[PDB]
């Protein structure tokens, strides 16, 4: 799955 | 010497790059692929940028090199979930980096 920011950010 | 220290830094960088887990850090992050990266990370750094700096003689000490390596690892921790593939990869790189830096103290 794709690289993505922490949900909280 | 500066030269012998920087030679060893170059070796550490090569050895990091040789790991399977180095893949997220080889080139600068493109925020067109990775949403919010520019908003969240103020000071981007990656291994290609470090390699170019070494080749041009832009590090005057192994401490300057270490500062960039740490930025790579800290940016990764900051941006990515710890259980993400990239998060995990940064933890692997930092651990390996420290394991090699130890040779300065043997």
């Amino acid at each position: 799955g794709a690289k993505r920011h922490r949900k909280v950010l | 010497s500066m030269h012998s220290d920087l030679t060893f830094c170059e070796i550490i960088l090569m050895e990091m790059e040789s790991h399977d887990a180095a893949w997220p850090f080889l080139e600068p992050v493109n925020p067109r692929l990775v949403s919010g990266y520019r908003r969240i990370i103020k000071n981007p750094m990656d291994f290609s940028t470090m390699r170019e700096r070494l080749l041009r003689g832009g590090y005057t000490s192994s401490e300057e090199f270490a500062a960039d390596a740490l930025l790579v690892f800290d940016n990764c921790q900051t941006f990515n979930e710890d259980d993400s593939e990239v998060g995990k990869a940064g933890h692997i790189m930092r651990r390996f980096f420290e394991s090699r830096w130890e040779e300065f103290y043997q």
